[PDB]
RNA sequence: AGCUAGUUGGUGGGGUAAUGGCCCACCAAGGCGACGACGGGUAGCCGGUCUGAGAGGAUGGCCGGCCACAGGGGCACUGAGACACGGGCCCCACUCCUACGGGAGGCAGCAGUUAGGAAUCUUCCGCAAUGGGCGCAAGCCUGACGGAGCGACGCCGCUUGGAGGAAGAAGCCCUUCGGGGUGUAAACUCCUGAACCCGGGACGAAACCCCCGACGAGGGGACUGACGGUACCGGGGUAAUAGCGCCGGCCAACUCCGUGCCAGCAGCCGCGGUAAUACGGAGGGCGCGAGCGUUACCCGGAUUCACUGGGCGUAAAGGGCGUGUAGGCGGCCUGGGGCGUCCCAUGUGAAAGACCACGGCUCAACCGUGGGGGAGCGUGGGAUACGCUCAGGCUAGACGGUGGGAGAGGGUGGUGGAAUUCCCGGAGUAGCGGUGAAAUGCGCAGAUACCGGGAGGAACGCCGAUGGCGAAGGCAGCCACCUGGUCCACCCGUGACGCUGAGGCGCGAAAGCGUGGGGAGCAAACCGGAUUAGAUACCCGGGUAGUCCACGCCCUAAACGAUGCGCGCUAGGUCUCUGGGUCUCCUGGGGGCCGAAGCUAACGCGUUAAGCGCGCCGCCUGGGGAGUACGGCCGCAAGGC
RNA sequence: UUCCCGGGCCUUGUACACACCGCCCGUCACGCCAUGGGAGCGGGCUCUACCCGAAGUCGCCGGGAGCCUACGGGCAGGCGCCGAGGGUAGGGCCCGUGACUGGGAAGAAGUCGUAACAAGGUAGCUGUACCGGAAGGUGCGGCUGGA
RNA sequence: AAUGU
């Protein structure tokens, strides 16, 4: 556009949508779990996905992963949503921070456990 | 009705140079001289003649080239390889003397107009004066 | 959820189904489950085709290249 | 998208420290708005701060400055100052006392509780210092403030050790069973000595005051330390914490087993289906280190809203086309003003911050001192090239005059033939029509085919294209009338009168809509016959809107050159429509084809630009959802914007 | 050498490329996700009119009425305008919610055809109109991005 | 003269 066309009218300036709303865009939320699921994958992958329909404190009644090898989440336990989709199930946005209320570290687990609840074990 | 006098200048003689025309002519301006004058004084044209088409006034640029290349293509390298105006009547650029623009590291020029007359960035840088940036040329 | 759950079959029938397994490239499949008169949750077993080999399209260029590269 | 009645202004008042519609009478009809008023949403503003090559973008926490508030809300009193955070009156909500009639209160001071939340601290020590208030003073008060406390929340410093030490223990991991690796790593030998114990121990504090001198200047004397027996200094002195992320590519770092699209990973591409360097563990490696990772948010990358720095023939993107308002842009010569613009001088640009130089804590983080920048904006003087403005002149743009020209440009009134259908009349007999082949249908109630007459509607063969005209849509027998545009010549006249154009207005294929008319042929819908598995189709026989006219609507399209309009500049060739020429050839306007230079992702474009420039408008910022919904305007409706 | 099967070479169209045994469209059935409409209900904010109206300032009175005086006055008190708030009624913008309903996206070897891509087997697409289980077909006109 | 997990 001319110089006089973008005096008149101006650029428009980008504004970008929130990939995540977990509201106030605070870090993570709490909130309870109304179902706690299976899911079928996309089209080329197979398996039964671990998510719980969670209900935030701000108001939202989102669905969210349950990562690591085996769960303790009741149709009713009160979990920590943090943030992050599931390229692979749905409307799947956000993932839910094991080790933390109801929801239990992995037993067992000794790998990458910062990402995963469970703490030092001891090498008894 | 030709809008801009001075770009249309400029533009003739990139058009003109990039067909290794000997010379073109352009509509007589007294200004146009001067930026001509300065073209010359810097050996971007041979120079340049006041002369005349059925009465009407103009003004014949004598185009410059390099010698001629060997191998595929052998025009030669122009002396004016780049030759844009900057402030435009649709938005007209000025520039302080702390401003004023740095061609090609030095090895080009930036003719520009101030209260002082047409000077090139060197001769206005060397006197103090900014104004009107006209155009870069190298 | 994912167990090695255990059946129950007669001996002589867990035996035919053991000679046509091990022989052949015929699976067991889980046809359907329910409860039967007496309440019992009881598992329906098939007799499998198998076969249905599994298409894997392959070889990226990147990875050929990569490996040239390396290799030599 | 319009808003406004104390609204805009006026005279005179009331009020205040003071102007003022701040308030009030009275008079007038004013004020503001596409340069975005009114309304909605969000928000305390700046110094700075993060990011960034920069221009930009994002932000306003701490510290400094301003503003606003003090449970919600109104009000004044006092006073230099408040319409007053720990002052007052009143209503409201809420909690608390009561002898039930009326009392006490507001933590967004410090510290603390509870609620909310992912999450945010001690009911502390001291007025020693600095600052404040009061007082002659001593002094009192100061949850300002100087400190300690808790939290890896952040930055900087520090430690877990240093020199030796095997063809290389064990264990563990791999192995072409030789052996490779963890690994100088350890054990081991020396060595130093965080921590801890002991002893010494701050600067911060020299004043108010007292004395001499006049309580001035100056000189002398005296007290006072929360942090703290802490920092630090000296003696002695034990080797004394290591974790987290990653190892398919982007990305630095590979092997064994387990699982068998399961369990699971995941930022993107993607891994997982029985040898998984991608899942889980282990071995090993990489990065980093009292930290390492995740999540959210900002900038970056992203020239992915492009000013720097993008585009629109086919990728998203040219408005269907004109006329034109605001606005933006403007040829040649001269002179005045000197607004933009440029220059010099000067004021302002508070501190802190950032930069730089040197110093203080053992370094640093921090901190002190000094130095340099700083747009902007005010004032003063200067410059006049370009832009602006006023004036004088010019004719190269544009417009006009005379003279020719071509054309399916438009509107009205007529009228010419060929053809179809129907009716009338001759003649005439067994079929005609139709398809791929059939049938429905029409026909012995006399069709098809043939001659003549009549009625009526619609469209105009050849010419005729690769042509012409028009802004587009679009326009085709002929004649007459009314009427638009456009080209050339002579260079005669005016003298920049120009370019574009948000809104606006008008024009706008076909279909469609309303009245009234017309209706030959054609033909959605419809009905048959075929075909077919079916055939709500393609094929055949019928057939109504409609196609035609008048007036009024609708306003869309592959409204296409998928290419906005104007101007200037960049080889040529060949065909063609139209005009002028000293018509062997040159020249102007238009339409095609190929191709210099150049452009392009490529295809292709190329003097009819998609080249090189300038002015102005329109438009695009991934596919879908969607040209959908909501709103609004428009329309009879369909539906349009 | 038309036809059937297979195959050369060149050229052409293509939305194919594990390559026509390719690709691919719409309804219908089921399940899930977001959204429009929806008899209406439940709010938040704001606007207008009127009724009652605390405190308080200001404006009258300050007298058959008390109190101070230096009797000019002053205070108390009485009245009034304004007035927070409350009450009634009606509008506006926004948000939640609703039997039922419209279309949309995703889902996995569902059901019906086959419109498009190669004359996609009737060139395709397009504006509009009508029609039909569905893609779509047909009329009129347009485009070539077709012959 | 249709279709192809």
């Amino acid at each position: 556009p001319t110089i006089n066309q973008l005096v008149r009218k101006g650029r428009e300036k980008v504004r970008k949508k929130s990939k995540v709303p977990a509201l106030k865009g605070a870090p993570f939320r709490r909130g309870v779990c109304t179902v706690v699921r299976t899911v079928t994958p996309k089209k080329p992958n197979s398996a039964l996905r671990k998510v719980a329909k969670v209900r935030l404190t701000s108001g939202y009644e989102v669905t969210a992963y349950i990562p690591g090898e085996g769960h303790n989440l009741q149709e009713h336990s009160v979990v920590l949503i943090r943030g992050g989709r599931v390229k692979d199930l749905p409307g799947v946005r956000y993932h839910i921070v094991r080790g933390v209320y109801d929801a239990a570290g992995v037993k067992d687990r000794k790998k990458s456990r910062s990402k995963y609840g469970t703490k030092k074990p001891k090498e008894a | 009705m030709l809008t801009d006098p001075i770009a249309d200048m400029l533009t003739r003689i990139r058009n003109a140079t990039r067909v290794y025309k000997e010379s073109t002519d352009v509509p007589a301006s007294r200004f146009k001289e001067e930026i001509l004058r300065i073209l010359a004084r810097e050996g971007f044209i041979k120079g340049y003649e006041r002369v005349d088409v059925d009465g009407k006034p103009y003004l014949r640029v004598y185009l410059k080239y390099g010698p001629r290349r060997q191998g595929p293509d052998p025009r030669p390298e122009q002396v004016i390889h780049h030759i844009r105006r900057i402030s435009k009547p649709g938005r007209r650029v000025y520039v302080g003397v702390k401003e004023i623009p740095r061609v090609r590291r030095g090895l080009g020029i930036a003719i520009l107009s101030t209260s002082k007359g047409v000077l090139t960035d060197r001769e206005a840088r060397k006197l103090g004066v900014g104004g009107e940036l006209i155009c870069e040329v190298w | 959820p994912r167990r090695k759950r255990k059946l129950l079959l007669h001996k002589h029938e867990l035996r035919r189904l053991l000679g046509k397994v091990e022989q052949k490239g015929l699976t067991l499949v889980p046809l359907k489950i329910y409860f039967n008169e007496r309440g019992y949750a009881k598992v329906l077993l098939g007799l499998a085709r198998g076969k249905k080999a599994y298409e894997k399209r392959r070889e990226d260029k990147k990875e050929a290249v990569r490996r040239a590269l390396e290799e030599l």
